[PDB]
């Protein structure tokens, strides 16, 4: 059961109680990818970037479509990008609705799952109305967005966003200061070292641990520069200060989706 | 910029520390939410009662395939061998050969329905605008000897509803 | 992304976390119980098929 | 449900033992006890003593034995075969079982045989009560609570236990 | 017809433990925002006749590696000491009148955990082996929290029998006076019988499935019907030992009516929790008993001892 | 005489119901292959159960706190007496003899 | 005579009305399984309670992609299940493998490994053509255990 | 107070819906027993009620009756039966 929507087999030699050893075996899902993307053209081979992870969809392909426009010396037109912030920063509301919950289904609770996925649905429409499909949707391309969005969605994004900061307040009174949870996580798995850098970790389990750096405001993407946000940071390197980024990082997004509905200029795609 | 979270210090004065010793020992928290935020059951359930009621969709949906034909029928496909050549999965298989009059058409056209990854790359390459992903999730038969399709399975499966299809494109075709 | 100057690519090498955030389990957890190691993983957000890296 | 329902318990009790009084692979040792302990607490619940019977369940049979059974996973025996395992246990059994039986056979199979087994009569429970009585909590062990007269009996037992842990805090 | 008063008990209860399993997921359904088993009923009330029949049709494998002599005498219990314990339990008229019987529960509360140690050992290796060992260890350390805080109040009522315990709670719902204790009477039975917040024995999170793992549909109805024959009894007890009803030598019937509208509220508590709280990680699980729960329970005992003596209160019994 | 009528009644429904579940389809004509595929998801598992101590003490540690709360049991019968001071002065000793026996060991539980 | 064929309006209505599906998360398709047990389309309480242990199940479900190293695991698990078992694949990768069908390290098709019954077709089947793939399997018990004992 | 308030809709949901006959029969098909406001024409035996626009997603619903095309009678209902027109209606595509 504790596979976390995946498949792994790990083996530990524990000393009577304490683990003191672990050495997992990954490689259960390999599928043979990068041998098969030498054999497909550029626009034909796009989805096999969408199907890589299951959760973030338009945030992949934002990282391929930006690695091609370069070699081509070409930029999207202005109404391109200001989409790719609205979907690009709406799926950060997905992996942060999952990793607070389907993590905490292991801790054993029920409702913080059956309570949320009522909502993670109301988002999946917005992948279906814009283009086609339930999850994996191939929309971004090397040229900016595929095709324009219908007449609508801007009364279904606005109406949906102003409701949302409440549900994220039903994952707070239900978690933060609930003791039996605070005690399941504090000072647990603390890596505070400069090995937590030396390994070359990415964002959170960084930014929640002190050392302070992010690739959204130290490098521009696609006009990301023109909106204001603050990058939450943690105190001590344990887990329960890598959780507390992922609440205060769902309460930053609703700033940008709210800041990015006002600016989208008319133009081609 | 920044923020700092979980950086705070207890106050340490006897007006406070009762408030944290009226908590551990009397359970004044931990009944706050799950004495309550759980119930809070009194909201109407949300369920789509399935065999009858069904849920939303959009005109751009993807699904079971079809091949249209104009008014009095031409088998709109001209066998230009494209919807075959953009196909990522390589499901499509096409064999033309000149029809009796001399207008060209197909013979074998087979979409495998296991390999097809549901792009929307074969709806968007056909210049004569034949092959079209239907909006019907009718599927699920019991033998893999089946889902492979021939030509003359498709046409029917695309003449069973053309009142569904012919009224979607004329919502959607003004965008692309 | 290498590219050889013509239509089909050459190596396209993807890296996502899962070669770091799980390179560091064995390190991180030595000295806590077994019933922690279930709740350590969940914080890295390890999700697989991505480790197709 | 005759007058012999006492004599039928003990001779099950006496047979409760010889199971584990030979050599049974001591995960079945317990099952030679909790039967014996059970029937044992059975016999005592006649005669009128009750509270003192229903304790053996609580303090010993229920509470103690589980420790005897919570180990024999630490000393854990090998999975050779167990029980009927080695061909030796069976030989020692019956000669015990018959030895009361052949005793119980002609102990009294007749008028009397002979003297030493003949001064025990049977069947009315001749002694098993006397007359009638009044009531105090019952009469007998109904009053087993003396924190009155008994004191120097408790305060040794009270103190002798307190050292039980110190000894065992060490060698552990 | 004393034999038809018994068999009128064993049978009519196996319907509750059956139809609890339905109200399991209706009540726990609307915590989630949804409806409960619905399609089959029409209301669902017909679900459990279909579920009782799928198991015993479904083939009952035994592990090739097991010791069959233990793989029977153990479950041939999980259904006795669950159905025996019900015997002397006044509602209002208990089937048996046991002089000191209150003590008799602990006799049968103590002798069930010696049916866990058999089964998990009876079968095989480390998911039910050391996995049925260390649910022994927590199950016996939540007695000392118990027998004391059961023994406390009994200073406040005079004897060991249950016919007195209706008399003393007359117009005083025995939960006022010791409300500190009553809490700990609750977290115990919820910790001892392996229910939601301390869940470990039956596995979901900490392991695959505790102690149930081997039994296929055949025997595993018994346990899944045994484990719910304890839970509705301790909770059909607590409310004879705390929230008392008012006997009525005339309309006995109105005693039970108002009695099941309490014990049946009370129970719907182990379901109202399970939606809510997470688990304890077996260290914290015992580590919170000695340090934390226990010191009080002794301390209060030094208190309910003196409070009668220091008020000329001493309750009228032997 | 009616208790044993209320006990052997109870088991005989239970000791019945094993056979009508375990045994009845057990002789059914289905396949039931003897392959050593059983003992789920730890396929082989060849070892002795090693001694692991902090498993052990939690046995002993209880057994002794257990005894005296049999000694402690006849308080509520003993609350009815002649001279009662020999009770309160004495009754309160056992408890403190119990609670002391904690405080010592409490320096080392280890991981319990 | 006729009692048998009326008896199978019980036993063939019991096994179809309570199912204890295992699931295999492996790949993308697992998430559109979850949303079947989320409250929108509510899987449980329509008669099918969600995941249990390997031993207690009836209908296992294959999502996801089956590489080489996962085959030795599945075929073992499919066995241990009790009698009245089925296998319902779903997703375009248990049907002949989505894409990856030409790869080196993907088994092609997952019918090859087990006797599969019902199929469903597409990256993620839309969380709908799932349930309408089961209301095939609750209608795929029209079978009778009569007419094996009672004809031959 | 709340005992007779909501209750006056259900007793008119029963006694004014098919009496006893046209109630237990629409409940045994499913627990959908709520009687929508309007009706619909199409097509063979299968109605469409449609609710008052007081819900979203459970507002638009359907009814199956009997033996469409070479078909088992009733308690077999799958959901591929709807006429290939309503896919432009019942699915809320338009
Ligand atoms: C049977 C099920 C079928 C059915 O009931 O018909 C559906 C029918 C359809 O109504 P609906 O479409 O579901 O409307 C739901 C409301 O929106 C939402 O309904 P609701 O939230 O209003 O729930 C109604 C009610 C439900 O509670 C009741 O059962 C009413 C009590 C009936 C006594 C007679 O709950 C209460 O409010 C309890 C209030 C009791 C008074 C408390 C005030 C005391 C304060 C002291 C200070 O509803 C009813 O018949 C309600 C009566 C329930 C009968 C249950 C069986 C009888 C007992
Ligand atoms: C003069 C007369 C006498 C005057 C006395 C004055 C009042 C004294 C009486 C107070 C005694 C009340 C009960 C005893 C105290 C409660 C038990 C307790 O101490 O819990 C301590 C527990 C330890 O937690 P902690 O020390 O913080 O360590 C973890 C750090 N991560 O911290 C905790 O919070 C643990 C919480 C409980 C753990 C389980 C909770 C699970 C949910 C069950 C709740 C349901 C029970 C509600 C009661 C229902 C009653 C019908
Ligand atoms: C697996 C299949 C094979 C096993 C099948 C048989 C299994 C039997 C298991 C026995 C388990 C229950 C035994 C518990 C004994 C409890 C007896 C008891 O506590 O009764 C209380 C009562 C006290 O008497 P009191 O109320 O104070 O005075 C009344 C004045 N009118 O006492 C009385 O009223 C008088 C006592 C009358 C009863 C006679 C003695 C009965 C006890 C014999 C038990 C034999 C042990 C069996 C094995 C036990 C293993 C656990
Ligand atoms: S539809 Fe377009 S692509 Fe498919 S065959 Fe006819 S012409 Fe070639
Ligand atoms: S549907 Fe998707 S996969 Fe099937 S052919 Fe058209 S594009 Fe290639
Ligand atoms: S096809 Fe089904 S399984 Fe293969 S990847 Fe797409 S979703 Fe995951």
């Amino acid at each position: 059961h504790p596979a976390a929507h995946g498949v792994l087999r790990l083996v530990m030699e524990l000393s009577g109680e304490m683990v003191r050893k672990c050495d997992p075996h990954i490689g259960l899902l390999h599928r043979g990818t990068e041998k098969l993307i030498e054999y497909k053209t550029y626009l034909q081979a796009l989805p096999y970037f969408d199907r890589l992870d299951y959760v973030s969809m338009m945030c992949n392909e934002q990282a391929y479509s930006l690695a091609v426009e370069k070699l081509l010396n070409i930029q999207p037109p202005p109404r391109a990008q200001w989409i790719r912030v609205l979907f690009g920063e709406i799926t950060r509301l997905l992996n942060h609705i999952m990793a607070v919950t389907t993590h905490a289904l292991d801790i054993g609770a029920m409702t913080p799952f059956f309570w949320m996925f009522e909502e993670r649905e109301k988002m999946f429409e917005f992948y279906e109305r814009v283009s086609g499909a339930r999850m994996h949707a191939a929309y971004v391309r090397p040229g900016g967005v595929h095709q324009d969005l219908p007449l609508g969605l801007m009364d279904d994004i606005y109406e949906f966003s102003k409701n949302f900061s409440l549900r994220i307040d039903e994952l707070e009174e239900m978690l933060t200061n609930n003791r039996i949870w605070r005690n399941r996580t504090v000072d647990i798995g603390i890596v505070t070292a400069e090995d937590a850098l030396n390994y070359g970790f990415s964002g959170v389990m960084l930014r929640g641990s002190g050392i302070q750096w992010d690739l959204r405001k130290t490098q521009p993407y696609d006009v990301y520069d023109q909106v204001e946000f603050d990058v939450p940071i943690g105190s001590r390197g344990d887990c329960y200060d890598r959780y507390l980024c992922r609440v205060e990082e769902m309460r930053q997004s609703i700033r940008i989706i709210s800041q990015c509905l006002n600016k989208m200029p008319p133009g081609e795609i | 910029t920044y923020k700092y979270v979980n950086l705070r210090e207890p106050s340490m004065d006897m007006k406070s520390v009762t408030d944290r010793a009226a908590q551990t020992l009397l359970w004044t928290e931990l009944i706050r939410g799950l004495g309550m935020t759980l119930s809070y059951l009194f909201r109407e359930p949300a369920t789509i009662n399935y065999p009858f009621e069904k849920g939303p969709l959009s005109p751009r949906f993807r699904g079971e395939h079809a091949l249209r034909r104009y008014p009095s029928g031409e088998e709109r496909c001209i066998a230009c061998k494209l919807c075959e050549a953009v196909c990522p999965a390589q499901a499509i298989t096409i064999e033309a050969e000149p029809r009796a009059d001399g207008s060209r058409r197909t013979t074998r056209y087979d979409i495998d329905m296991t390999k097809c990854i549901y792009c929307g790359f074969c709806q968007e390459a056909c210049p004569v605008d034949a092959i079209v992903e239907g909006p019907n999730f009718e599927f699920s038969t019991e033998t893999h000897e089946e889902l492979l399709y021939n030509k003359e399975k498709l046409l029917n499966n695309g003449d069973k509803w053309e009142a569904e299809i012919a009224a979607n494109i004329q919502a959607d075709y003004l965008y692309r | 992304l290498v590219s050889d100057g013509s239509s089909r690519p050459y190596r396209c090498k993807i890296k996502a976390p899962g070669f770091a955030h799980l390179a560091g389990l064995d390190k991180m957890s030595k000295g806590h119980m077994l019933a922690d190691v279930v709740a350590i993983i969940g914080t890295q957000d390890i999700v697989f098929g991505e480790v197709d890296r | 449900m005759m007058l012999y329902i006492v004599f039928i318990l003990s001779v099950i009790f006496v047979m409760g033992f010889v199971g584990f009084s030979s050599k049974p692979s001591p995960i079945y040792g317990g099952l030679g006890l909790i039967v014996s302990g059970g029937v044992g607490c059975g016999i005592v619940l006649n005669f009128g003593g009750s509270f003192l019977g229903l304790m053996v369940f609580l303090i010993y049979l229920g509470g103690m034995m589980v420790v005897f059974g919570y180990t024999t996973a630490m000393a854990t025996e090998q999975y050779p075969e167990i029980w009927l395992s080695n061909k030796a246990v069976l030989g020692a059994f019956v000669t015990g079982l018959l030895m009361e039986f052949f005793m119980v056979y002609y102990v009294l199979k007749d008028k009397e045989v002979e003297v030493v087994f003949e001064f025990n009569g049977l069947g009315d429970w001749v002694i098993y009560d006397t007359g009638d009585s009044g009531f105090f909590s019952e009469e007998a062990m109904g009053i087993a609570a003396l924190y009155s007269y008994g004191t120097w009996l408790v305060i040794v037992t009270g103190w002798s236990l307190l050292i039980g842990v110190v000894v065992i805090m060490e060698i552990t | 017809m004393f034999m038809i008063n018994i068999l009128m008990l064993i049978i009519p209860i196996l319907l509750a433990v059956a139809f609890l399993t339905l109200v399991e997921r209706k009540v726990l359904g609307y915590m989630q925002l949804r409806k409960g088993p619905n399609v089959v009923g029409p209301y669902g009330l017909l679900q459990p006749i279909a579920d009782a029949i799928k198991l015993f049709i479904k083939e009952p494998l035994r592990p090739a590696t097991s010791s069959a002599s233990m793989f029977i005498l153990a479950p041939i219990m999980a259904l006795g000491l669950a159905l025996t314990m019900w015997i002397p339990l006044p509602m209002p008229y208990p089937l048996i009148n046991m002089n000191l019987g209150v003590l008799f529960m602990l006799a049968m509360s103590s002798l069930a955990v010696y049916s866990i140690l058999w089964s998990g050992w009876a079968s095989n290796s480390k998911y039910a082996l050391i996995g049925a060992l260390r649910a022994v260890a927590q199950t016996i350390s939540y007695e000392v929290t118990l027998a004391i805080i059961l023994l406390s109040v009994l200073l406040m009522s005079g004897s060991f029998t249950l016919s007195t315990l209706i008399t003393t709670q007359e117009q005083m719902w025995l939960i006022l006076p010791a409300w500190p204790l009553a809490m700990m009477w609750f977290i115990s039975t919820l910790a001892e019988t392996n229910r939601a917040p301390f869940d470990l024995t039956e596995g979901e999170s900490e392991l695959v499935s505790g102690f149930n793992v081997e039994y296929a549909a055949g025997p595993f109805a018994l346990f899944f019907m045994a484990e719910y024959a304890n839970i509705i009894m301790m909770n059909i007890f607590t409310a004879i030992l705390f929230l008392g009803t008012s006997h009525n030598p005339h309309m006995p019937e109105l005693y039970t009516i108002n009695f099941t509208i309490k014990s049946l509220l009370l129970t719907m508590s182990f379901l109202w929790i399970r939606a809510s709280y997470p688990r304890f990680r077996y260290d914290q699980l015992m580590h919170l008993l000695w340090k934390n729960f226990l010191p009080l329970t002794l301390a209060l005992c030094m208190w309910h001892v003196s409070l009668p003596i220091l008020t000329s209160g001493i309750p009228p019994q032997t | 005489m009616n208790l044993m009528l209320a006990l052997l009644t109870n088991f005989t429904l239970a000791t019945l119901l094993v056979i009508i579940a375990f045994w009845l389809p057990q002789l059914n004509v289905y396949s039931e292959k003897t392959s050593p595929y059983e003992c789920g998801f730890d396929p082989m598992g060849s070892a002795r159960l090693p001694f692991s101590m902090k498993f052990f003490l939690v046995a002993i540690t209880f057994l002794l706190f257990d005894l005296e709360i049999a000694l402690l049991l006849p308080l509520p019968w003993a609350s009815q007496t002649a001279n009662l001071n020999t009770m309160l002065t004495m009754a309160l000793f056992l408890i403190i003899l119990l609670a002391v026996s904690l405080a010592y060991e409490w320096t080392q539980k280890g991981l319990e | 005579e006729y009692v048998v064929a009326k008896l199978d309006d019980l036993i063939n209505w019991a096994r179809r009305s309570s199912l204890w599906p295992m699931t295999f998360g492996l790949a993308c398709c697992a998430v559109e399984m979850m949303h079947m047990a989320a409250p929108r389309y509510d899987m449980d309480r329509f008669g099918v309670v969600f995941r249990a242990s390997p031993r207690q199940s009836d209908v296992m479900i294959v999502a996801g992609t089956l590489t080489n190293k996962m085959a030795p695991a599945l075929r073992k698990v499919y066995d241990q299940m009790p009698e009245p078992r089925y296998v319902v694949s779903m997703g375009s990768c248990a049907n002949g493998g989505g894409y990856y069908h030409y790869s080196y390290s993907v088994v092609r098709g997952c019918d090859r490994i087990v006797p599969v019954d019902i199929y469903v077709p597409g990256c993620p089947p839309t969380a709908e053509a799932l349930l309408y793939g089961i209301l095939q399997l609750q209608k795929k018990i029209k079978r009778e255990k009569r007419l094996r004992i009672w004809y031959r | 107070m709340e005992l007779l308030q909501v209750l006056k809709r259900g007793l008119q949901q029963v006694s004014g819906h098919g009496g006893l006959r046209g109630y237990l029969r629409v409940l045994f098909r499913a627990n959908d027993v709520r009687v929508g406001t309007l009706v619909g024409e199409d097509k063979y035996g299968n109605k469409y009620y449609e609710d008052n626009k007081q819900f979203f997603g459970r507002h638009r619903w359907v009814i199956y009756t009997t033996e469409m095309n070479g078909k088992n009678t009733f308690w077999d209902v799958d959901g591929s039966m709807v006429p290939p027109e309503w896919h432009r209606w019942l699915h809320c595509m338009t």
